[PDB]
RNA sequence: AGGUCUGUGAUGCCCUCAGACGCCCUGGGCCGCACGCGCGCUACACUGGCGGGGCCAGCCGGCGCCCGCGAGGACGCGCGGAGCCCCCGCCGUGGCCGGGACCGCGGGCUGGAACGCCCCCGCGCACCAGGAAUGUCUUGUAGGCGCCCGCCCCCACCGCG
């Protein structure tokens, strides 16, 4: 498909921050402006390490997803238990809390 | 319910939408509405060309309301 | 020699913020000073539940505090740096009413 | 851990610099000057409470009291506050 | 205006974008029955056009039929701004388009189906049919 | 945005001294937190609110409530004379009130023989008697209980 | 003077006449605003903006000596939201509009600024006395 | 034996007391929904809706210039008040321009962090005065209209005025 214009196949490689004038507000806001704290970078640089060379578990709700995290492996907590999430370039700019369920629907 | 238009079609601007009223003495906007079960704004526009025309004059004006007499008789 | 002096007062009750002005100002009546501006009241309210839970029909208190002002700061030219204590001494000093100076 | 550093790129997206608005409230200078001490108490936020009975609930900071409503109708009388009309 | 009787090529029901149209109200409101247009929307468009706003549908003639559709599906080069589109970032294109009828079926169709495959929060709840936004669901909206 | 109590209006420091002087007279009406301030002198039969002649006034409906007193003394004594009335308080008639109070009383208190004064109060109260004193009721508080001065949060019992 | 005569007749002769004489232009985004969050479609007739500005003028001769700003003009042009199923609340004017005509006035020097805002000028004051006597027949 | 040991260096008697009910950190919940009702809000339209203009309050109270449709933002200084209403016009009995719930792109603010709140375009649910039952009210009162404070990092259909 295409992604804002974009590829898939070129959309990995890309700088978060040249894709970036091409996002929505709170993703601009919240890199460009606000930056980030030390454990989302230390959670990027894992990720890395494990790529280049298991499930990388972690607490953060509130990451965001650089493009280069595609097709990786993750789960992620919601306060009981760790959630497997595969992730796709439509994934992208959004928070892991939408995709890790907080709860179950409800059935009488 | 009931449909009325907005557009006469040539004739009846002069069978009855004028030569109906000009015997009456007074009349307004609703009044010929439902009368020639027509519009509102049709009205309007024949009251003004009337008033050009100067059979009727104006004894009370206003947005809400205006009212007419017939000079003619 | 010449300055150009204020005096401020301050006070929760409205007696004593009366009885230090006439004091004052029969102290002053030589130096020049003249009487006082009274200010606009400051009214400071609040408004608690009457008890310390939810219960009951809701029946509220109705707190307050009032705060009177008077400002003479016509000393000026006819005081001093050192003539103004001798109108803050003479006058009857109250256990609650602070005056402030300046010029 | 005090030689471990990251790709540029992973640095420049460091948070702003200025700070944090998110200062404790402190009433006078009695309460401070500003291993374990790492995370004692890193979660920095406001804790306003009665400088009366120490409650975190129903403070009214209007007019810089920092007053409980419980711990204010009993002093009431002493602060100057008086109940008419 | 001061349009009395009928033009000789008043069209008493007027047919477009597979919507049809009567021909005895005023221009502008007319057009609000279709989908993906509005008032707003609407003034800007004829407005362009060097189209009158206030003269009764039925009475457009057909030249101007053509240019008020060309401004409609080519809004953002005749000169309308960016901020009154009805989708304003296109995910696959990136562009600012205004969609119409025979598209907003598919471009909500279609975004649903995105959200079940992506497996967000909100696309489960647009499955059992519960509330997207916050909204509290205790004592409300009992079916 | 004008109080009505201001020193700023009782003085009138709008006009110029030099002119202040000439303006002996003063008068006030009132209906409800609204102030009305006259001061007048000789002329030729003039008036103004804030800068603005009596006919042309909002009331186009109750221009005449403003005008009656003209109409029930007759004009030979306004026209005697000429004011610039200013207003300020709430509501646009409670204003009108208090201005057609303040012209009463201010032509009222031109005249120097009492006796016609008493005859003239007797003539103008028997029209009515709201144009020479002024109304008493004001704005009532509210209660806690609801949200309105006398009625109450609606009660169910079950 | 001016005030012996109702706005409504001096505000569109005043407009009438400004537009005849060039005085100031509609610019380009003047065909697709709506004139405030308050307000809920754009306005219906086509020579509104030399209205607004004859009505700004008539403000600030008014205000005489007393200093205007932008904002302060906006608060005089407000209306109420409504569509929210919540009570109604008060909004102001947008600006942009307001800052367009007092520019544009200030460059044909009828309108001179001072410390804070503008004030008008004698030029302006000269002018629109002109025309109430003009109109005053 | 109404309520409050969950307001307190107010407290008697029991139970917790080093894998702690002590204190601190990371996430989540208190907002979850086939369902019954209590206090409110918005509406069912012509005694009206929309557009432009004119214009007056009080508890009390902070403004200029420039960008941006707007929401908001960058600078710099101490200075300041609304809705109803009135006037001119459009609509013309149609679940229609009444009503704006629901939902889909987007732009911003708060904050360490949106699940929170604003603005724009589009979509446009019921609702035609509401049964058995029932509440409040006698002058500046009922009702209608709006405006400030409380808590509050943002947020008022709430409450005191």
């Amino acid at each position: 498909p295409n992604f804002r214009g974009v590829e898939v196949e070129k959309l990995a490689t890309m700088k978060i921050t040249d894709i970036l004038p091409k996002l929505n507000a709170r993703c601009r806001r919240r890199i460009g402006k606000h930056g980030l704290s030390m454990k989302h970078l230390r959670f990027v640089n894992k990720l890395r390490l494990r790529r280049a060379a298991k499930i990388v578990r972690t607490h953060l709700r509130d990451m965001i997803i650089f493009p280069e995290m595609i097709g990786m492996t993750v789960s992620v907590y919601n306060g009981r238990q760790f959630i497997p999430v595969e992730i796709k370039p439509p994934m992208v700019g959004r928070a892991l809390r939408e995709y890790s369920m907080s709860y179950k629907i409800v059935s009488h | 319910k009931v449909d009325y238009p907005t557009l006469f079609a040539d004739e009846a601007a002069m069978n009855e939408a004028l030569k109906f009223i000009k015997n009456s003495k007074c009349i307004t906007h609703t009044q010929i509405c439902e009368r020639l079960r027509v519009s509102v704004a049709l009205a309007k526009r024949v009251m003004r060309q009337l008033v050009k025309s100067g059979d009727f004059a104006i004894v009370s004006k206003s947005s809400r309301m205006t009212i007419f007499k017939n000079m003619t008789k | 020699m010449h300055q150009k002096y204020t005096i401020i007062v301050v006070g929760k009750d409205l007696k004593l913020v009366e009885r230090y002005v006439k004091s004052i100002v029969k102290e002053g009546r030589a130096f020049g000073i003249s009487g006082p501006c009274r200010a606009p009241v400051r009214r400071l309210t609040i408004t608690t539940r009457k008890s310390p839970c939810g219960e009951g029909t809701n029946t509220w208190h109705r707190f307050e505090l009032r705060m009177y002002k008077r400002t003479f700061w016509v000393t000026c030219g006819g005081n001093d740096i050192s003539t103004i204590l001798s109108k803050t001494v003479v006058i009857p000093g109250i256990q609650v009413t602070v005056e402030v100076e300046e010029p | 851990r005090n030689l471990g550093s990251c790709g540029a790129e992973d640095l420049d997206s460091r948070v702003h610099p200025s700070t944090i608005f998110w200062p404790t409230e402190a009433d006078n200078i009695n309460l401070a000057s500003g291993m374990r001490e790492t995370e004692f108490c890193t979660h920095i936020a406001h804790k306003r409470e009665c400088r009366i009975c120490g409650n975190y609930n129903s403070v009214y900071r209007k007019y810089g009291l920092f007053i409980c409503r419980r711990c204010f109708k009993e002093n009431a009388g002493k602060i100057g506050f008086v109940k008419l009309h | 205006m001061t349009t009395i009787v009928q033009p000789n090529d008043y069209r008493d029901l007027l047919r477009m974008f597979n919507t049809n149209i009567q021909g005895k109200v005023v221009l502008e409101c007319a057009l609000v029955g279709i989908k993906g247009i509005g008032r707003r929307f609407a003034n800007v468009a004829l407005k362009k056009a060097n189209i009158d706003v206030h003269k009764r549908a039925g009475e457009l003639t057909a030249a101007e039929e053509d240019a008020l559709m060309k401004v409609l599906e080519d809004p953002l080069s005749h000169g309308i701004p960016a901020w009154m589109l009805n989708r304003n970032n296109d995910f696959e294109s990136g562009k600012d388009m205004h969609i119409l009828v025979n598209t907003i079926a598919s471009t909500h169709r279609a975004d649903l189906e995105r959200l079940r495959k992506t497996r967000c929060e909100r696309g489960v709840r647009h499955h059992h049919n519960l509330k997207v936004r916050g909204q509290h669901t205790k004592s409300t909206g009992r079916r | 945005m004008a109080k009505g109590n201001r020193r700023d209006l009782l003085e009138r420091n709008d006009i110029e001294v030099r002119e202040r002087d000439k303006y002996t007279v003063h008068t006030l009406g009132k209906k409800k937190n609204s102030v009305a301030v006259a001061f007048v002198k000789a002329g030729k039969g003039d008036i103004l609110v804030n800068n603005v002649p009596l006919a042309l006034v909002r009331p186009e409906i109750l221009r005449t409530k403003v005008s009656e007193p003209i109409m029930i003394l007759g004009e030979s004594l306004f026209k005697g004379l000429d004011m610039n009335i200013k207003v300020a308080g709430g509501g646009h008639v409670s204003q009108i009130y208090a201005v057609r109070q303040a012209i009463s009383r201010g032509v009222l208190a031109s005249v120097k023989d009492e006796a016609a004064r008493s005859e003239l109060r007797a003539k103008l109260v028997s029209y009515d008697r709201q144009l020479v004193v002024s109304d008493p009721r004001r704005c009532e508080a509210k209660k806690f209980g609801g949200r309105g001065a006398r009625a109450r949060r609606q009660k169910s019992y079950r | 003077s001016v005030t012996r005569v109702p706005a409504d007749v001096f505000i569109n002769s005043f407009a009438a006449h400004l537009k005849n004489r060039g005085i100031i232009k509609c610019p380009a985004f003047t065909d697709y605003v709506k004139t405030g969050v308050s307000r809920q479609y754009a306005p219906r007739d086509a020579d509104w903006f030399y209205i607004k500005a004859a009505s700004v003028i008539r403000h600030f001769y008014i205000s005489g000596s007393h200093s205007i700003g932008v904002a302060g003009l906006a608060r005089k042009y407000s209306s109420l939201q409504k569509g929210k199923t919540t009570p109604h609340h008060t909004k102001r004017a947008s600006c942009k509009v307001i800052r367009s005509i007092v520019s544009q006035f200030l460059g044909q020097k009828l309108l001179i600024a001072g410390e804070r805002g503008r004030h008008i000028s004698p030029n302006g004051r000269k002018m629109v006395e002109d025309f109430a006597e003009g109109l005053q027949k």
